């Protein structure tokens, strides 16, 4: 159930030491691919001519063990940043060498080490191996949560350890590891290998790595207290962070010497299985962690018969539209008139007809006569509902195969309920299309839904940087991707500041000169340090009074489906310090053909403004 | 199957050369520890007095007295091999594995029942030979401990040096036993003066070699010996001693109080790891190498 790994600086006997550590359960052995104190020249006479083999053979392992047991690990005298002239020309030489014998025999992933300031020679290095032949392997950079300088014993008379808060200072780890990646142009081979230490540092430090690419966890043995049996256990807060890493999917790793009577791996197990069970959202999501899909335009493109069957399977959903058309009949006819009226019921954008199913069984609750009507235009979904209006519903529903603009009605209606909402509400053209409905709505007549409002929150996720820059594509603009929203599960991020309201729409707006363009500016404080990559749209709708759903992650209606958050890219990434204040801009602009979002940030630095004129991005009427 | 890579070379009180070795390349790589009572006899296998094999790497080594060896571990341990009554054997007495990472430095205490641990895990330990145990653990430093030196005349004091760029002075009777001994490049490399028990010298990874008083650290006198890393510094047995300096330029020196150069050695063709002044011939030195050597010098005295 976790993926494990054992880290060795010492491999007498390669096969010996992977059976042990097999025996022992490990998934896979990180170890030197040359002996960690063979220290080689190669400039100068009489070391630089050293006989014999480098290193031992790739014949003593099959290449599917090389392929998916071994990780390597950059051996420890090499030091391409010493102040040393000659160390630095060795060590780049040695290190190409390293990484070369790595790739040699497919190695899955291959460890090195920031554990200094300056690693920019480190970065070049690696940056010109990445981009010599073909190889593909992961580079891990080990670096800890806390800087051994930072966690050192006060013990040295003349030198003692500061016991005052450097906020900064305690996440300067984080900054070896941004200044690394930003130099080797965040390249999706290098990742991240966290090392935590005995005592956990402050939780603005820990947090300083949500959003990164994290695809190891190492836990040294020391870490471990021993409990009342003798075996090691972890503390109450080390828990806690292995629990958010088992959300991320990483490889643990148990690195040095043993000093308990595996059982830091049966720990690590025990741990995982008591984690909390995952809910309807969490088990419905399994797979779509942030990965980029395009929002639906149902306007534009006719639904798939899949998309509508995945639509239908959300009970919460429908049961709150149920209760909203259940209170809307009850407060339009009172029980003296229950026999003597019958509503106009309206459904707009109909699909299969998952709403009519819902306005029945609300018109049986609430013990009042409707006559439905089932709008819809995509002409496949419309096969489907003609098909149930012979079967099952009757003269009950009247299947009218039409744009709800275009449509000319038969009488005015009571009530016109809609399912046109996207993941920010408004960008499936919701506003363009009950507008034009309105027109066919008694002058009393009620909305369902009445209100939505989309919301924001500027989010940190290098990750999720990098998955939009792989969206480039050909016979297109090279920056195109960063300009378009994404309908993502957000898993991997850091959510900077509260989500704050963006756009708002009412029906009916039986005000002239309605305009359903917009302009607001949102101010986000910021409280801690971090890189802003883009901005997450939520939404909230009104149903009926009472009555609402929600994707704003604080007023999530509980287990819904139908939506996934919506991300708002930027081109190039901002640096937030802390108390500094995010300012973004948002836009809805259209012409009589298209409807698309612009946006850009103001502040604390300036972007470009982004998809101007819907260059890159436009929504469909 | 054997290790070319000699490691260390220590010469005890009647004359008996002791071998450190490790295989640092190869299918296997396992340690060796040799005693060859005919110095003259080394490193041929088969004229020696015993010989043992261990599971790991010999990083350093030192002499326990007359018949014990305290080894520093790759796979992070300490461990004591005893030589047999008739001294035809080396057995293990303990292997005790308390370090996170490569043993890589070792120095036995005055009184021969202590002794302080360097690993590349970043902490210094100090054990009880006799009881087996860690005495003290210190994470004092916050890179690889490089070297670690116990004082010639005091139990309670030894210097140390790390990729951190410190030089600890430790005084185990102080609450804060550590204490930063400054003056540049790394130091490799400590030697304790025999007869000035305040002074001792330091090499550092550019090849340089520093003449230290603990007293004031100010004025110290340098000179550059090397080309490359300073590996070891070894003083002779005599009443005024003779330093002789071991470097990865695969080059010995032997230097003057004044730090001239008075011998240079190029004997060696891989990087020279130890120097073991002669108990019996002052003015013979004996140094191992990474080239499977044994190299006896007779420095012009
Ligand atoms: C101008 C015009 N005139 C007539 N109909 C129109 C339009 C514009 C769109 N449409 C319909 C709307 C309908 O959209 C849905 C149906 C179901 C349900 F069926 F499952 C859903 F769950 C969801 C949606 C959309 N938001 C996510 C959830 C789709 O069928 C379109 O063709």
């Amino acid at each position: 159930r976790v993926s494990s790994g054992r880290d060795l600086n010492c491999v007498p006997e390669i096969a010996d030491t992977l059976g042990a550590v097999a025996k022992q359960g490990f998934d896979f052995l990180c170890m030197p691919v040359f002996h960690p104190r063979f220290k080689r020249e190669f400039i100068q006479e009489p070391a630089k001519n050293r006989p014999g083999p480098q290193t031992r053979s790739d014949l003593l392992l099959s290449g599917r063990d090389w392929n998916t047991l071994i990780v390597g690990k950059l051996s420890p005298w090499i030091r391409p940043d010493s102040k040393v002239e000659k160390i630095r020309r060795n060590s780049e030489a040695a290190m190409l060498q390293e990484l070369n014998f790595g790739a040699y025999l497919g190695l899955p992933a291959f460890l090195l080490p920031l554990n200094q300031e300056d690693n920019t020679n480190l970065a070049r290095v690696l940056t010109n191996h990445i981009h010599t032949g073909h190889h593909s392997s992961m580079f891990w950079m080990r670096v800890p949560l806390v800087a051994p300088e930072d966690l050192r014993d006060d013990i040295i008379e003349n030198a003692p350890t500061t016991h005052t808060e450097e906020y900064s200072g305690e996440e300067k780890t984080w900054m070896w590891w941004h200044n690394f990646r930003t130099l080797c142009d965040y390249s999706k081979r290098i990742a991240v290998a966290l090392e935590i230490g005995a005592d956990l540092p402050s939780n603005h430090v820990i947090d300083r790595w949500l959003g990164e690419p994290i695809k190891a966890a190492i836990l040294p043995t020391s870490i471990f207290l021993t409990n009342k049996k003798g075996f090691p256990v972890l503390s109450k807060m080390h828990q806690r962070l292995i629990f958010r890493l088992l959300k991320l999917e990483v490889q643990f790793i148990i690195t040095g010497t043993n000093h308990h009577s595996c059982s830091y791996l049966q720990y690590l197990e025990y741990l995982s299985q008591n984690r909390p069970p995952p809910n309807a959202y969490e088990l419905f999501a399994k797979g779509y962690e942030d990965y980029l899909q395009s929002p639906l335009q149902p306007l534009m493109d006719n639904l798939e018969s899949q998309t509508y069957e995945v639509f239908e399977k959300d009970p919460i959903k429908y049961s709150q539209y149920q209760q909203a058309i259940y209170k809307c009949l009850l407060d339009r006819v009172p029980e003296e008139e229950k026999d003597t009226n019958v509503q106009v019921l309206m459904v707009l954008g109909a699909g299969r007809g998952p709403l009519v199913n819902a306005s029945l069984r609300a018109a049986k609750q609430a013990d009042r006569r409707i006559k439905l009507y089932a709008v819809e235009k995509n002409p496949n979904a419309v096969v489907t509902l003609e098909n149930w209006q012979f079967e099952e519903w009757g003269s009950q529903v009247t299947v009218v195969s039409s744009d709800t603009r275009e449509w000319v009605a038969p009488e005015k209606a009571d009530i016109i309920v809609s399912e046109l909402l996207g993941s920010f509400a408004d960008n499936e053209l919701s506003p363009e299309c009950l507008d034009g409905a309105q027109h066919f709505l008694k002058d009393d007549g009620v909305s369902i839904p009445g209100e939505y409002t989309s919301f924001l929150a500027p989010i940190s996720s290098s990750k999720l940087y990098n998955e939009v820059r792989a969206c480039r594509e050909k016979d297109r603009d090279p920056e195109a991707q960063f300009e378009m929203p994404y309908v993502v599960r957000l898993h991997n991020f850091h959510q900077l500041s509260a989500p704050q309201p963006c756009f708002t729409f009412s029906h009916p707006n039986r005000d002239p000169m309605i305009d359903n363009n917009r302009y607001c500016t949102l101010e986000f404080p910021v409280e801690v340090n971090t890189v802003l990559h883009g901005f997450a749209g939520y939404f909230e709708t009104v149903l009926y009074q009472d009555i609402t759903l929600s994707i704003r992650p604080e007023t999530h209606s509980p287990g819904m489906f139908s939506w996934f958050p919506i991300l708002f890219p930027i081109k190039q990434p901002i640096t937030v310090r802390e108390g500094q204040t995010i300012c973004v801009r948002f836009w809805r602009c259209s012409n009589s053909k298209k409807v698309w979002y612009e946006w850009a940030v103001t502040a604390p630095v300036c972007s470009a403004i982004h998809n101007p004129t819907g260059r890159s991005y436009t929504i469909g009427l | 199957c054997m290790e070319r890579q000699l490691e260390a070379a220590r010469y005890r009180s009647d004359g008996a050369l002791l071998l450190g070795a490790s295989s640092l390349s190869g299918r296997c790589w396992a340690g060796s520890l040799w005693l060859f009572k005919d110095p003259c006899a080394a490193p041929n296998e088969g004229f020696c007095s015993a010989g043992v094999q261990t599971e790991a790497g010999v990083a350093d080594l030192t002499w326990v007295g007359e018949r014990g060896i305290l080894v520093a571990s790759d796979s992070g341990a300490v461990e004591l091999w005893e030589l047999d009554e008739n001294e035809t054997l080396i057995v293990s007495k303990f292997c005790k594995y308390e370090h996170d990472d490569i043993v890589s430095t070792v120095s036995v205490l005055s009184s021969g029942t202590q002794a302080v641990s360097g690993s590349k895990d970043i902490c210094i330990k100090v054990w009880d030979l006799a009881q087996q145990v860690v005495l003290s653990s210190y994470r004092a430093h916050a890179a690889q401990v490089t070297c670690v030196a116990a004082s010639p005349h005091k139990d309670s004091v030894f210097l140390s040096c790390s990729e951190d760029n410190r030089i600890l002075l430790w005084d185990t009777r102080c609450p804060k036993p550590a204490s930063q001994i400054g003056c540049g490049y790394l130091p490799t490399s400590l030697a304790w003066h025999p007869q000035q028990s305040e002074v001792f010298v330091f090499g550092d990874e550019n090849g340089t070699v520093s003449l230290v008083d603990t007293k004031s650290t100010s004025c110290v006198l340098s000179s550059a010996v090397h080309s490359q890393c300073v590996t070891g510094l070894v003083f002779s047995p005599h009443s005024v001693p003779f330093l002789a300096s071991l470097s990865e330029d695969c080059s010995l020196a032997v230097l003057d109080s004044s730090l001239s150069e008075l011998f240079r050695s190029q004997a060696h063709r891989d990087f020279v790891r130890d120097a073991t002044w002669s108990p019996l011939n002052h003015s013979l030195l004996t140094t191992v190498g990474w080239d499977h050597q044994v190299v006896h010098h007779v420095v012009p005295t």
